[PDB]
RNA sequence: ACGAGACUCUGGCAUGCUAACUAGUUACGCGACCCCGGUCGGCGUAACUUCUUAGAGGGACAAGUGGCGUUCAGCCACCCGAGAUUGAGCAAUAACAGGUCUGUGAUGCCCUUAGAUGUCCGGGGCUGCACGCGCGCUACACUGACUGGCUCAGCGUGUGCCUACCCUACGCCGGCAGGCGCGGGUAACCCGUUGAACCCCAUUCGUGAUGGGGAUCGGGGAUUGCAAUUAUUC
């Protein structure tokens, strides 16, 4: 309550990275690969959260339906504007890709260029700038 | 094939298909008050239109 | 920085020496005087002129002036 | 019976804040909300100043509708700092002897002049070669 | 005038023609 | 250079050095207890209100930035 | 019978002439004439750089053309203000008489 | 050119009002003096004289070309009196700005 | 006797909130949830039931200046539209969340057209706002 | 009220200029005491018209800088009351004294000028000048990167500069401005 | 004598003038609503021109005074005063081998003139990128960022000979940028009473590169266009 309760969780793994249990439980989800502030705002919105009292008064029964709204959002009241994949060229899924996923589509979608050798895609290959930079005055000391 | 491959460019945007009424010069047209005079000719020619440097 | 130029100092020497009668030592007095014993296009430059009249007016009261 | 009805403005920026005065009680308003209540709250005593240095009974029966528009915040602040004063100042000129207004005057000279006698100050027209009207861009040398 | 060209445009177009 | 742990909400024995010594204290100030009792600062905005509602500090001006209260009076 | 007589002057001298002349000659005549109405000015600013090429300091041209209009109130039919008006016309005003 | 309507237009002319005071209705008298092909130092001259004859204030007749040889002179022919800035540059000295197309050039008539 | 203007304008929405909470008879929108306000906003509204507060303060944004239609709710509800690295300008708020409230507040008999088009806050409503700023002016003596 | 104009709730009198040197050089009382630092300005059209300024604007002037903060007297008035609100809550004394206190001994007596430089007596309209702008960088050095807010960072500069305690960042310039110009004197 | 100043235009003002349903303001009459009396940019006019607009003169000249200084020019500190150094244009003689022949149906003389260096039409380039300069924006936060809330601007532009492309209220569909109807406005009339931002108000975050920071990049979603990939812009 005012104390530092027990089952006191400093440290926890919610889809597999050492996360810290002392931030708001909405701006805890930072720290996960793919979930910044707001689609983090939004997943402890649909589940009946109040989000002023901290990590360290949480269930671990409360993760059962966190992570279902996470993996599975679209069945969860969260709209298709607001998911990251849209109309999707590989499946034609509609989801918010998570963690150990985001390392994996955005590389298959450098093999959706690379295996073509695409204009898009060659630039990748070598360290440009992709979207229509100048690079005569960039890439000082990122570029060796 | 020349007559249709002669004013092919579509001439209602750019400062291409706008041209001066002075000079025929597709740069600095003075676009505001429909002046549509090259900013040269307009310094020139503005003491006769109005336009005089009073401050 | 307000020192008098010579359309101003001349052209009220030209005046106090014709017209030693019609000023005196207050300024709105003989202000009102260069309507008529001067032809002038701008009221600035009648202030400043009949402004260092009076400055003179006080000047034939304590000495002799230059010119 | 016979009306004593009073229309001052007061300026400090372009807020150009004009007070219409009759009989009435002791009450100041500036565009329907009082004097109270006009924030920012920061410049509370402000409007304090023609009030506090003289007190409600110089405000016995005067009731002032302050109308404003144009100029800011601070702006507005200072143009009714003055307006509301000289909107009193002006009722003691005709509707009272002379020497009610002068005293009264004397108050408001002695502790800010800002109170009855407008600022001249305007924002300065902006010159070409620079980012304001008295300075200039990065010139580059070497 | 059916066009009915303004008067910010007249003493331009009244300029214009002059210069 | 130095960087400081604090912690989230109180121990026991930290509560009865804020309860009884910080109505000892006459700046009870949100800054003033982050830097001395050291806790997450957001924490001390809220604890104050509450010994407010238990009836011991006053508060003197509210704000934004900085919130000022004074340890108990002398009647 | 509301005749709004437009006076619109790029000159002061003109503006004051004919607004002041169509009331001064249009007392002796005995008709309900106003004063001359305001409007605002109107300064079409075209500020452009005096250099042809872009080469030199950047000294650029304030090119300021003041516009006012004015228009006179009335209570007159048509033909008593047109036996009044095209008698000494000058150069500067554009008078857009307005019979409604 | 400009779409007018016919009856309107009527064009009319006269003897400009002591004709020797407008600038450019004497840069036309420097324009076929030079273009008729008199030497510089004598069409000026006249003109310059032609005005202290019409009782000017002053004068200021630049003429800038290839006036022998191939490097660039400019002749400045200047007596009287001349006034040059403030207001009254508006409503006493009048511009004229003239280009003569000689075989060799052209040369500025600044008849001022 | 006073009309709403009397009391501190800050608190006063606290007070028509304080209606909106009594009431429950809104007839809300749905949307609410995961919404953002407006095209410079970054984050989702920090209240629960944000659009009680709105509505709070949109009736006494038309009693204050009369004939607010919703492409002036787009501009009164407007911030820094802060872009990062180029300078930031003006934004309007959103052109439909605004008029949810306009939509919504035509039930509860508040608001009212006329002439000229528009939203105003009808004769019934300026007498519902004006006796729950008594309930909030009251407090301060 | 005309018997006493109190700066809001704080006292015009019990203020003592204490400084002989600085005692036509802040004025507090009687003519120029305010409810608020805050007024129409004009003390920067002539030279000797900022000396007539009152102390408490002239340090809510000072605080108001390092350009994204320039523009804000709105936000530093504001600082000024909550400064104030600390003073007589810790020292227990009149924060207008403790602000007189924190100008007299802040305000350093010489300063070195090169004509090695060489060093020459101060202005007192200068120690003015330079106290009110030295504490409020000590105000700005402590609540830059910190966890202490400007007013309590801002009390702890005019209380620790009230004392001669050398606590503050004022007090070791003072110390060595002096020591500076005792060395090339 | 020219340049400087004077000059013209502006900034500040005059409860004196001059005027006005495109600017208002007060009054009453009436309605919204208040507990005898107010608040409302909602209706009509009855007066006036304070605010607002721009006409006209007027006003400040180192004039009153205390010093300064050969007591000459003038400077200074006051004084009462909307203003006691508000600004900008315009700009002398004499020139420079300064810059544009790619602004000109300003142009000499040359180089091209069906193998075009003319011209017209597609596609690309104009952005390319180990790099070294310059001008700037946005930042490194606790005076901040964030989320609600509160509240005032001033320059201004807007339906086009060629010419088509205007400003946008208000109402419907949609979280978004945006898509669709009825009207105004050639404009002190319509957008607009420009509900501008900052700070102000109250929440929240806590000395950690964090909620600072917003670069780089992926998938959608519309507009502009005849078409945008070398992401137009959102």
């Amino acid at each position: 309550s005012l104390v530092i309760p027990e089952k006191f969780q400093h440290i926890l793994r919610v889809l597999n990275t050492n996360i810290d249990g002392r931030r708001k439980i909405a701006f805890a989800i930072t720290a996960i690969k793919g979930v910044g502030r707001r689609y983090a705002h939004v997943v402890l919105r649909k589940a009946d959260i109040d989000l002023t009292k901290r990590a360290g008064e949480l269930t671990e029964d409360e993760v059962e339906r966190v992570i279902t709204i996470m993996q599975n959002p679209r069945q969860y009241k969260i709209p298709d504007w607001f998911l990251n994949r849209q109309k999707d060229v590989k499946d034609g899924k509609y989801s918010q890709v998570l963690a150990n996923g985001l390392d994996n589509k955005l590389r298959e979608d450098l093999e959706r260029l690379k295996k073509i050798r695409a204009h898009r895609g060659l630039r990748h290959f070598w360290g440009l700038r992709v979207r229509g930079q100048h690079t005569k005055t960039t890439g000082r000391r990122g570029r060796t | 094939g020349h007559q249709q491959l002669y004013w092919s460019h579509p001439r209602k945007f750019g400062q291409g298909s706008r041209s001066c009424r002075v000079c025929s010069n597709r740069h600095g047209l003075i676009r505001k008050y429909g002046l549509n005079m090259c900013r040269q000719c307009f310094r020139q020619y503005a003491k006769d239109i109005g336009f005089i440097k009073l401050d | 920085g307000r020192v008098r130029t010579k359309t101003v100092k001349k052209a009220a020497r030209v005046i106090i020496e014709k017209y030693y009668t019609r000023l005196g030592n207050d300024f709105h007095t003989n202000k009102r005087v260069c309507e008529e014993i001067a032809i002038i296009p701008s009221k600035k430059l009648r202030n400043k002129i009949a402004g260092y009249v009076t400055h003179l007016m006080k000047r034939i009261q304590r000495g002799p002036v230059r010119g | 019976g016979p009306l004593q009805s009073v229309q001052v403005f007061g300026r400090k920026k372009t807020a150009t804040a004009v007070a219409h005065c009759k009989r009435g009680n002791g009450l100041i308003k500036v565009n329907g909300r009082p004097l109270e209540m006009i924030e920012p709250r920061t410049l509370q005593y402000k409007l304090l100043e023609p009030v506090l240095l003289l007190g409600k009974e110089r405000f016995a029966g005067v009731d002032i509708r302050v109308r404003v528009k144009g100029g800011g915040h601070v702006a507005q602040i200072y143009a009714i700092r003055q307006s509301i004063s000289k909107a009193l100042v002006a009722y003691y000129q005709k509707y009272v002897d002379e020497a009610s207004k002068k005293e009264i005057k004397d108050i408001l000279i002695q502790y800010d002049r800002t109170l009855l006698v407008a600022d001249p100050r305007r924002c300065e027209s902006k010159k070409f070669g620079g980012p304001g009207a008295r300075a200039r861009y990065q010139k580059s040398y070497r | 005038m059916a066009v009915q060209i303004s008067k910010k445009r007249k003493f331009v177009a009244d300029g214009i023609f002059k210069a | 250079r130095d960087k400081l742990n604090n912690l989230v909400l109180f121990d026991k024995a930290t509560y009865d050095k804020l309860c009884k010594e910080v109505p000892n204290y006459k700046l009870i100030t949100p800054a003033v207890v982050s830097e001395r009792l050291k806790i997450r600062g957001s924490l001390a905005r809220a604890a104050l209100q509450e010994l407010l509602s238990k009836g011991l500090i006053k508060l003197v001006s509210k704000h934004r930035a900085q919130v000022i209260y004074t340890r108990n009076t002398k009647g | 019978h509301r005749i709004r007589i437009t006076l619109t002057s790029r000159n002061v001298k003109s503006l004051e002439k004919v607004c002041a002349d169509l009331i001064r000659g249009a007392k002796e005549k005995n008709l309900k004439v106003k004063g001359p109405v305001r409007m605002p000015t109107k300064t079409l600013r075209i500020t452009t750089r005096k250099t042809p090429c872009g080469e030199g300091s950047k000294t650029w041209d304030r090119f300021q053309m003041r516009i006012h209009k004015r228009l006179i109130d009335l209570h007159s039919p048509s033909e008593i203000v047109k036996q009044i008006t095209s008698i000494s016309i000058e150069p500067g005003v554009e008078v857009e008489v307005t019979i409604a | 050119r400009f779409g007018f309507p016919e009856g309107s237009v009527e064009l009319y002319a006269e003897k400009v009002a002591t004709r020797g005071l407008c600038a450019i209705a004497q840069a036309e008298s420097l324009r076929y003096k030079l273009l008729g092909g008199l030497a510089v130092r004598r069409a000026c001259y006249g003109v310059l004289r032609f005005i202290m004859e019409s009782g000017a204030k002053g004068c200021e007749v630049v003429v800038s070309g290839k006036l022998r040889g191939q490097r660039a002179k400019s002749m400045k022919f200047v007596d009287g009196l001349m006034i040059h800035s403030g207001d009254p540059v508006n409503y006493y000295v009048d511009t004229a700005v003239r280009h003569v197309l000689l075989r060799q050039g052209v040369l500025g008539i600044k008849v001022k | 006797g006073v009309t709403v203007k009397d009391v501190n304008q800050q608190e006063f929405v606290r007070a028509l909130a304080a209606f909106l909470k009594k009431s429950g008879k809104l007839k809300v929108p749905e949307w609410v949830d995961t919404v953002k306000l407006a095209k410079h906003k970054e984050l989702a509204p920090y209240d629960e039931n944000w659009f009680y507060t709105r509505a709070a303060s949109t009736a006494r944004h038309l009693y204050l200046r009369g004939g607010a239609g919703v492409g002036s709710m787009t501009k009164i509800y407007g911030g820094r539209q802060r872009n990062g690295v180029m300078p930031s300008h003006f934004s309007r708020g959103s052109k439909s969340v605004a008029r949810r409230v306009l939509q919504a507040l035509e039930g509860l008999k508040m608001v009212e057209k006329d002439q000229d088009w528009g939203r105003k806050l009808t004769p019934q409503g300026q007498r519902d706002l004006d006796r729950i700023a008594g309930q909030v002016a009251a407090a301060k003596k | 009220t005309p018997d006493i104009k109190l700066f809001g709730k704080w006292s015009t009198d019990d203020v003592q200029i204490n400084d002989i040197s600085l005692q036509d050089y802040i004025a507090v009382k009687e003519k120029y005491a305010k409810y608020l630092p805050h007024s129409a300005g004009r003390y920067a059209a002539k030279r000797f018209r900022k000396a007539q300024c009152p102390i408490v604007e002239r340090l809510t002037n000072s605080m108001m800088m390092h350009g994204r903060n320039n523009g804000k007297k709105l936000m530093t008035v504001r600082i000024v009351k909550h400064a104030f609100e600390i003073i007589h809550l810790l020292t227990g004394e009149n924060p207008l004294q403790v602000l007189v206190n924190a100008i007299i001994n802040s305000g350093p007596r010489e300063d070195s000028t090169r004509i090695r430089r060489q060093a020459v007596d101060v202005s007192p309209l200068r120690r003015v000048n330079q106290a009110i702008w030295l504490l409020c960088t000590g105000a700005r050095e402590a609540a830059f990167r910190n966890i202490k807010t400007i007013a309590e960072c801002l009390a702890d500069e005019l209380i620790n500069a009230a004392k001669g305690s050398s606590n503050s960042y004022a007090i070791k310039k003072k110390d060595e401005l002096e020591r500076v110009a005792k060395s090339n004197r």
